[PDB]
């Protein structure tokens, strides 16, 4: 039905500020809505930030004092978010939201989009491959992984086979230390199946406009 | 500003058991015109929040009948009559009667099933990797439950705890279970030092530990 989509910066340095778009299609943002902003921090915790409805009129956190401003473009169907002097405090999900002014029904939430707020440097990561040791290739199952490593800010996209290969994968949470993000990801297959079928661990990284493919190559001969 | 209270903080349900949960208000939520803004949303492991439960009562547009509203005032309930794997992840209330509107802190409704124990492989440093001065050994601890569980690494039979970077995964609704990603990061002048290196997983389901080695330089 009414679908929302967030867009903008993804890396935002202190003092400065985020800009947000969000994109309504199915739906024109002069009817029957209110057009929020909401974001989320660690441990379930969600803000209200404030909204725009189908009229135009706003009302935002008083949380957020005087930082931010709500606005739309009717003729691009678009409302947006600027927040001003961010601090790493502001490093969240950003999400837009529409809900019904006359009932709060029909809630359609965006994707989400991070923000980190950081002085801290955009770094394409090193994507490697991990291939299982001999001993653990002769049973029925066999694992795979990928490792990738160094990059900043998130997020990174992850596939195995283009995507083609979705069951019996797990990628896991990156970690941040030093001010760079590693994460891993497993894949299991059935063990007869490889190498003759080959895996490839597909990575891509938006801030640093980078893809890497990585195909699983066994340990001893290839 | 109006507090929104959720109790449980967790709540672990078996599939085809019903699990309810509470949502008290600081202040009540019935509107000037009778209506009460209550709802309730479900936050799915890597999804956006998604409408369940509106106007305190009402289901939610294309929301299964399996949920139900009740309450009133400033006390209210989300009950699932049954629940299904597809289920679990973070429930909120949200109040939109007093400005300015806000959530409650969330329940986390995890899927009990049987103990399962990990499966754990591990993964020596690529070549692409050691060219580069660093040696990441990696091992993984997949589909088990329940969720809490140890790692300890051991480079040449001694316990290394320094270097050491853990992942967890949400559960999976596809088998109920956890998984968890351990890192031991080394130089690779260390790496390339020492010869055996060992993931030992301790899990409920065992007394003893599940050991994965291997030997560098050996495939």
């Amino acid at each position: 039905r009414v679908q929302l989509q967030q867009s903008g910066p993804g890396l935002v340095k202190p003092s400065q500020s985020l800009s947000l778009t969000c994109t309504v299609t199915g739906y024109s943002i002069t009817s029957d809505f209110a057009w929020n902003w909401i974001r989320q921090f660690p441990g379930n915790k969600l803000e209200w930030m404030g909204y725009i409805n189908y009229s135009g009129f706003t009302s935002h956190n008083p949380s957020l004092k005087s930082r931010i401003s709500i606005t739309r473009d009717t003729s691009k169907n678009q409302f947006f978010l600027q927040l001003n002097s961010v601090t790493t405090e502001d490093t969240a999900t950003y999400y837009c939201a529409g809900l019904l002014w006359y009932d709060g029904g029909a809630g359609s939430w965006g994707q989400g989009t991070l923000v980190t707020v950081s002085a801290a440097k955009t770094t394409a990561p090193s994507v490697y491959p991990l291939a299982p040791v001999c001993g653990d290739t002769t049973g029925s199952s066999v694992t795979l992984g990928c490792l990738v490593k160094g990059y900043f800010p998130e997020p990174v996209t992850l596939t195995w086979n283009s995507g083609s290969l979705s069951s019996g994968v797990h990628t896991f949470p990156a970690v941040l230390q030093s001010d760079l993000y590693t994460l891993s990801s497993s894949v299991t297959v059935t063990s007869s199946t490889w190498p003759s079928q080959s895996i490839t661990c597909n990575v891509a990284h938006p801030a640093s406009s980078t893809k890497v493919d990585k195909k699983i190559e066994p340990r001893g001969p290839t | 500003d109006v507090v929104m209270t959720q109790s449980p903080k967790t709540i672990s349900v078996t599939i085809g058991q019903p699990a309810s949960i509470s949502c008290k208000s600081s202040q009540r939520l019935l509107n000037s015109n009778g209506k009460t803004f209550l709802n309730w949303l479900l936050q799915r492991p890597g999804q956006s929040p998604k409408r369940l439960i509106y106007l305190g009562t009402k289901l939610d547009s294309g929301v299964p009948d399996r949920f139900t509203g009740s309450g009133s005032g400033t006390d209210f309930t989300l009950k699932i009559s049954r629940v299904e794997a597809e289920d679990l992840g973070v429930y909120y209330c949200w109040q939109g009667t007093h400005f300015p509107y806000t959530f409650g802190g969330g329940t986390k409704l995890e899927i009990k099933r049987a103990d399962a124990a990990p499966t754990v492989s591990i993964f020596p440093p690529s070549s692409e990797q050691l060219t580069s001065g660093g040696a990441s050994v990696v091992c993984f601890l997949n589909n088990f439950y329940p969720k809490d569980i140890n790692v300890k690494w051991k480079i040449d039979g001694s316990e290394r705890q320094n270097g050491v970077l853990n992942s967890w995964t949400d559960q999976d609704s596809k088998d109920s279970t956890y998984s968890m990603s351990s890192t031991l990061t080394l130089t690779k002048d260390e790496y390339e030092r020492h010869n055996s290196y060992t993931c030992e997983a301790t899990h409920k389901t065992s007394t003893s530990p599940i050991v994965k080695s291997f030997n560098r330089n050996e495939c």
